[PDB]
Order: structure tokens, then C-alpha cells, then sequence
RNA sequence: AACAGUGGUAGGAGAGCGUUCUAAGGGCUGUGAAGCCAGACCGGAAGGACUGGUGGAGCGCUUAGAAGUGAGAAUGCCGGU
RNA sequence: GACCGAUAGUGAACCAGUACCGUGAGGGAAAGGUGAAAAGCACCCCGGAAGGGGAGUGAAAGAGAUCCUGAAACCGUGUGCCUACAAGUAGUCAGAGCCCGUUAACGGGUGAUGGCGUGCCUUUUGUAGAAUGAACCGGCGAGUUACGAUCUCGUGCAAGGUUAAGCAGAAGAUGCGGAGCCGCAGCGAAAGCGAGUCUGAAUAGGGCGCAUGAGUACGUGGUCGUAGACCCGAAACCAGGUGA
RNA sequence: GGAACGAGGUAGAUGAAGAGGUCUGGAAAGGCCCGCCAUAGGAGGUAACAGCCCUGUAGUCAAAACUUCGUUCUCUCCUGA
């Protein structure tokens, strides 16, 4: 699909045909959901841990006999019912990631990527070329483009300038083209890109 | 994550202990006596819901009974007279107000003695 | 779709079956239990096999046969699969290999006919005779057999 | 709309209420947050308001997601009386 | 850190392996919070002092030294309605008289008198039981996780599905790695044959099979197996030490 | 066994921009109306919730003296068909 073009802040008018095969599908969401689930997984550390039955620093000797004086039979007093004893069961260190096929990835990703394009919050650039790394230069291109809320910024070079500025904007946030996934994607409402990363997006899947 | 929850179990037996006002000694003080009294008293509620629609009608048929003795009559040939008689839908309680306000009640059981021959 | 109008495909996710809260949901005060049947009996029960105490069918039954270790495999290939490789063209072990036809060589390729062929190619199977001789003939010969 | 049905233990199946944490977004409090204490409100239940007092700094909503997830009894453990 | 927040988390947030107990090896606690700032109550009165009533400081003194908030059992003072002829699992239904006025509603409190009515849990063929358990109040206290089987549902792809270790990448997503695994052909102990095979001279028969074609990767749920495996509860056995 | 260079460890230095006006309050970091800094909106304090109030953070720099590596030179060691 076209999606006219613009400049560092010239209107530019031009237009580019994006390949439809990667901005036009029909969006699955039964495949985002799963995929949106499994990437918020896998960003948690389970580092918790209780102590056992058998691991409180205690007794082994039981306090006192089992008949002769009038009290409930009792063992170890660091059994789960006695104050100070050990939590049954509980949280324990384990992992929580998982695997899926990789044709479900592909088409999460096309489908976030396609389903952005529909709504109009794709705006395509070129060049994207800083002198310096202040950021007030960043802040006044970005409202030179009607940006206000977050805004994921893909390039491909590398940029080390647009990297510098833009890294204290409190909602802006800079990515290359091949670190492209979907939570950041359908995180960050409007979605800027140079043509020179379409290239390679579009050329990798 | 560890969960502690105290106030839920002091709502729940305050709303018992609140609707338990009014009993005697330590059953309106108590959770465990008042949990219980609670339940009878549902229980006793239901039964006596049926048993006053039971209770009303013996006192009706009672002060019907008194009221057609006073004119030389029993209950039952007086029942079967109205019934033999121009079907009187009459129920037992407004024939009980007619005779607690009656020379309007000895209308209908002469009307009956008319039919009972 | 948006973070906060998220939803699940219809028929994907059940809730768990919490058990022992309450008398209101069953399976309340014995968890579904009873009474107990020896395994809910603490402990574990008895073992899978176990029948109480009689000769097991298992044990029972005579074990017959020998293993042998000369066993050879072959990949089955029928005569409908063969019917893609259009006219002429060679047929060959490797060829079939990296083509998904069969997924992996063990022994060699034993070809035999189960249903209709149609064209003409040479096929070049290790087999014994590159057919159960109901495929020779239905090959018309150009039966490399090595 | 018309007919039919609705006692229930062991047990099978279904639909729901509350708690803690996480993600979205949205919004509330020193002109008074949470907690606590009353009342003559609402819902079929599990529950939820409103108003007044106390308190003196926090707390809720919607949609998802995780679980140390709900107590009247174990000659249960600890404290007070 | 989708870990705890003072009965939790180390036995120990506090002069804790301390105080206590034991001849000894050894066992082993309880105990956090004034206020932003001591500005921590000069002076007067009662009292031997402790403790109060004023006056002052402070936003607050009901904040005054175990000094944030402060529930329940438990103990008291005042008052509206009942009570000294009555046989009661203590309530529920009917009902005068008296005293009040609400989240205004066929309202609130107390109740002379009439009818009905043998607590709760557990376990048994069967309990009001003279069968078991609990003095009362508050807090804590029991179906989990890992790895394998099998079934249903939702996906992805399908006669093809699917990479492991590893290497780059914020402890992330992802990219590349085709070793390996499960299916598409079965029968026989096997050599071996093949939609046919095995016994059988054969032909009749097979738990046979095709004819008559759906599996695979991941996810949520229901069960099973191995680990303490739902929570508590013995007498005994072995190994190393301490004591006339 | 020595002699020179380089990068670290054990202490530190420098470091941008609001007393903005106004309201309520015991006290503004809060409300409303206006501004600036940013390779620095990581944290903790201050009489309430602070990028511009304080200690700081991003960047740049640092060592008399002990130490940890690396490079080079010196320096030792005589053959293969």
C-alpha cells in the first residue's frame, strides 16, 4: 500500500507501495494474543523461595511423649501448624518461558505491522540525518510531525546522533530494523521508519 | 505474592452478629452461638410461614360457628345450606366481618333455612 | 489490538478447579474422595499392575521370540508418490533424499507398487530388484536394481 | 408464544462473587487517602452502596495476566481475658 | 526481582547463639513506630510521694515517655420499656399497652398473653444422645511443583509437521543451526515377502492388514506414574559421640 | 634475571536550567495561569507528590605509594636429511 512520504520536515509529496504480502494481510488476532502473552513472559526473573519442612533451623527431638499427660500428639515443633514452622507447598525457582513455531511468529508480526497500517499511524521517512545530538532538535522534529504520545523510531544505519537525543524524551524510544517485535509495535501508537529500513523489513520475512 | 486478608473475615461475622440483636445473654455477643441461633430462626421462619395461612382459618370458622348457633343452626348445615343455595362464593373471612358487624350476616342464613327444607 | 481491549480466542483458556473450599461447590470436605478407595488413603494406594493378588495376565501369558540383530529397514516408496517427477528424469537415492519424499535413508530405498504410474523415467533404487515384481513390469523395465 | 418440569448424601457437569500482585488506561485524595465505628439502602445467593463520626496519608476503575486464594471444629500452635 | 513486610522474612530488624534449662554432649526464646523541630509542661493549687486541676509550647496534650491508628472477648457508670403464682434448646408466628421519629418506607424500640418447636460437627444400618470434639475472643493452619504417558478444546501447518545443544543479541523478543524425533504399509520368532502376508500338499482360517486416508508443533483444562506428593500422628533399626 | 610504554584496582575533581505569579494550608514538592535545561526526567532527602532547593546523575578527567595484566627490548638455550 502507498503511504505518501515526507522530509526531516518537508511534505515532500511523494508516495511509497509498500509490499502488500507484508502490509495488507488480513490481521489474525487469536495469533497476536498468544504472541503478546508470550513475549510479556520470559521477562520475569521467579527468584522466590520459602523454607521447607525440613530446612527451618530446628528440632529433630520430639517435645514431649505420647501419652501419660492430656495434650494433642505433636512431633517436631516446626511442623506446619506450630508458630515458626515450615509453609507447605509454596513458591519455589522455576522458569516460565515457552517456544512457538516460527510460520505463528511471521504472521504476528506481519499482521501488528499490517494492522498499524490501516488505522494511519505509519508515517515513512527518508534520509533522518542529525548534525548534532541535542535534544532539542529531536523535540522540535517531532512536533514539526504532529507527534504527542510515544513514538517508536526505526532506522537502519545504526545512527548514533538519533540515538544520543531522543534517549531522554520521556515517551520516545529508538530501535534498528532487525530489533523490530511486537509489544514495543503495538506499545507505542505512532510508528516512524526510513525507507531504508522498509527495504530491509520487507526483505527479511 | 503472599495475601493476608483480615477484613473480609471480620465483615462476614459482623453482618451475623448484627443481625443477631436482641437475643438473650451471650447469643447476641458471640459469633459461634449466634451463627447458629441465626440458622434455626430461618428455619422456624419458613414452617411458621405456612402454618399461620394453617392458624387463620380455625378462628374463622370458630366465630361463624358461634355466630348461626345464635340464630338455631350448626356450622355444617349451614355451609351446606348456602352451598345448596344460589351458590354464595362467600369465603369464611367476610362472612366472619359480616358477623362481627351483622344483621347483615342473619340475611344469608335466613336465606339458607329457605333452601335447607 | 489495543493493551486494554485484549481477548482471548473463544474456547482457549478454562479457569482451574480449586478443591476443598467450601460445601457449596462439592468435592467440599473430602475433595472428591470418599470415603476413601486405599489410594485416598494416605499413602498412594497400590501399585499400577497390582490386581490384588492373583497370577497376572502379564505374568502368565508364555514370552515368545528372539531379536535379531541384523535387522534392515528399508524407505517405502510407493508407486502414486513416484507420479510428480514429470517425463524423463533420473530417479536416484539422493535425489528423493533432499526432496521430502523420504525423510531419512536407513538401508537403502525399496520401491513397490501400490498404485497407478503414468510417464517414463529410469529409477535407480537399492531395493533387491527396485520392486516387489509387481512394480518392475509397472516401471516397463528401466529398473536400475543398484 | 404454547406445552412440560424444578426434594436430595457419595459423585459428574455448568455459571458466578470476593482477595493479593502484574500489564494497559483513567482518576481520586490534606478543602482529607487507607483503616476503624454506627445507621430506618440495593441485589436470587455468594455480595455491593450511601450518609454521619474517627483518622491524618494514601487509594480506587475497565480489560487482560499470575497465585503462599476465602476458616467454626485437627485432646491444632501463639497471645489476651 | 508479577520475593517478605514485624505470629512474615535468617533462630536473631532491638547489646542473640544473648536470657534461661542441663554434670555434660546439647536445646533455645520474647522484645519495631512521640513530634517537622524537645519547642520534653517556668509558674499556682491539693497531696509525705505517686498522681491530678489550671496556666503555658504545639497544627494537634483525647500527642505527655511501651507517647501513629487503635477491633473483639472482659470490666463498669447513667437511662426509655418490661419483671416477685412462675416449668422454659431461649427462638419463630399472632398480639394489646407505652416511648420515639427514618437512606418515608403497607416506619423504629420494648414487649403482658396464645400456637409450634429435643444445639453444631464427626461416624454409622441407625444418635436429642448417657457415642467423639470444642472455656471464650483474635491471628496462623491442608490437593503444589518438576519430568514422562493419555484424552477433549483452541490454534499453526498439513501427507509433512517440527529443530536440540550451540553462536550473536539489554538475564529479553528474534536470527541461523537440518544432527535428531513422530507420521505416510503391513504380516511373521526370524531369514524374508509386500496389499499382501503367517500357519498349511493344499483351502479354510487368522489378535491380521488394505479395501474404507490425517497427522504434527505449541497452549489451557481432566486423569495416571516417579519424587515426602494432601496435612498432622507410633513402637522400633543403624552410625558417630557424652556421662560412676 | 633486568628496562621501558599502555590499560586497570586501592581516596577523589568538575558538572545545565524557576525564590515565576496566584489559592488553600502549621508547613507547597499540590491546584490554576506562565517559563526554561537535557549525551543529565537513575535515586535519596527537604515541615505534603520536585528534571530546574540540597547530595547527586550523563559526560569528561585524575595517583606520591603499593599492586594486576599486556607489548617490546635486553637476556639465556646448537642442528635437521
Amino acid at each position: 500500500p502507498k503511504v505518501a512520504l515526507y522530509n526531516q520536515n518537508g511534505s515532500t509529496a511523494g508516495d511509497i507501495e509498500l509490499n502488500a504480502s507484508v502490509f495488507g494481510i488480513e490481521p489474525n488476532e487469536s495469533v497476536v494474543f498468544d504472541a503478546i502473552l508470550m513475549q510479556r513472559a520470559s521477562l520475569r526473573q521467579g527468584t522466590h523461595k520459602v523454607k521447607n519442612r525440613s530446612e527451618v533451623r530446628g528440632g529433630g527431638r520430639k517435645p514431649w511423649r505420647q501419652k501419660g499427660t492430656g495434650r494433642a500428639r505433636q512431633g517436631s515443633i516446626r511442623s506446619p501448624q506450630w508458630r515458626g514452622g515450615g509453609v507447605v507447598f509454596g513458591p519455589t525457582p522455576r522458569s516460565y518461558s515457552y517456544k512457538l513455531p516460527k510460520k505463528v511468529r511471521r504472521l504476528a508480526i506481519k499482521s501488528v505491522l499490517s494492522s498499524k497500517v490501516i488505522d494511519n499511524n505509519i508515517i515513512v521517512l527518508e534520509d533522518l540525518t542529525l548534525d548534532t545530538a541535542k535534544t532539542k532538535e529531536m523535540a522540535a522534529i517531532l512536533k514539526g510531525l504532529s507527534v504527542e504520545k510515544k513514538a517508536l523510531i526505526v532506522t537502519a544505519d545504526a545512527n548514533e546522533a538519533v540515538a544520543l537525543s531522543a534517549r531522554n524524551i520521556p515517551g520516545v524510544t529508538v530501535v534498528e530494523a532487525n530489533g523490530i517485535n511486537v509489544l514495543d509495535v503495538v506499545n507505542h501508537e505512532k510508528l516512524l521508519i526510513t525507507k531504508a529500513a522498509v527495504e530491509k523489513v520487507e526483505e527479511v520475512l | 505474592p503472599r495475601v493476608k486478608g483480615g477484613t473480609v473475615t471480620r465483615k462476614r461475622r459482623k453482618k451475623v452478629l448484627k443481625l443477631a440483636k436482641g437475643y438473650f445473654g451471650s447469643k447476641h455477643t458471640l459469633y459461634k452461638v449466634a451463627n447458629q441461633q441465626v440458622m434455626k430462626s430461618g428455619n422456624y421462619a419458613f414452617r411458621d410461614r405456612r402454618q399461620k395461612k394453617r392458624d387463620f382459618r380455625k378462628l374463622w370458622i370458630t366465630r361463624i360457628n358461634a355466630a348461626a348457633r345464635m340464630n338455631g343452626l350448626s356450622y355444617s348445615r349451614l355451609m351446606h345450606g348456602l352451598k345448596l343455595s344460589g351458590i354464595e362464593v362467600n369465603r369464611k373471612m367476610l362472612a366472619d366481618l359480616a358477623v362481627n358487624d351483622l344483621t347483615a350476616f342473619n340475611q344469608l342464613a335466613d336465606a339458607a333455612k329457605a333452601q335447607l327444607n | 489490538m489495543k493493551l486494554h481491549e485484549l481477548k482471548p480466542s473463544e474456547g482457549s483458556r478454562k479457569t482451574r478447579n480449586r478443591v476443598g473450599r467450601g460445601i457449596g461447590s462439592g468435592n467440599g470436605k473430602t475433595a472428591g474422595k470418599g470415603h476413601k478407595g486405599q489410594n485416598a488413603r494416605s499413602g498412594g494406594g497400590v501399585r499400577p499392575g497390582f490386581e490384588g493378588g492373583q497370577m497376572p495376565l502379564f505374568q502368565r501369558l508364555p514370552k515368545r521370540g528372539f531379536t535379531n540383530i541384523n535387522r534392515k529397514e528399508y524407505a517405502v516408496v510407493n508407486l502414486d508418490k513416484l507420479n510428480g517427477f514429470a517425463e524423463g528424469t533420473e530417479v536416484t537415492p539422493e535425489l528423493l533424499l533432499e526432496t521430502g519424499v523420504i525423510s531419512k535413508l536407513n538401508a537403502g530405498v525399496k520401491i513397490l507398487g501400490n498404485g497407478k504410474l503414468e510417464k517414463k523415467l529410469t529409477v535407480k533404487a537399492n531395493k533387491f530388484s527396485a520392486s516387489a515384481k509387481e512394480a518392475v513390469e509397472a516401471a516397463g523395465g528401466t529398473a536400475e536394481v543398484i
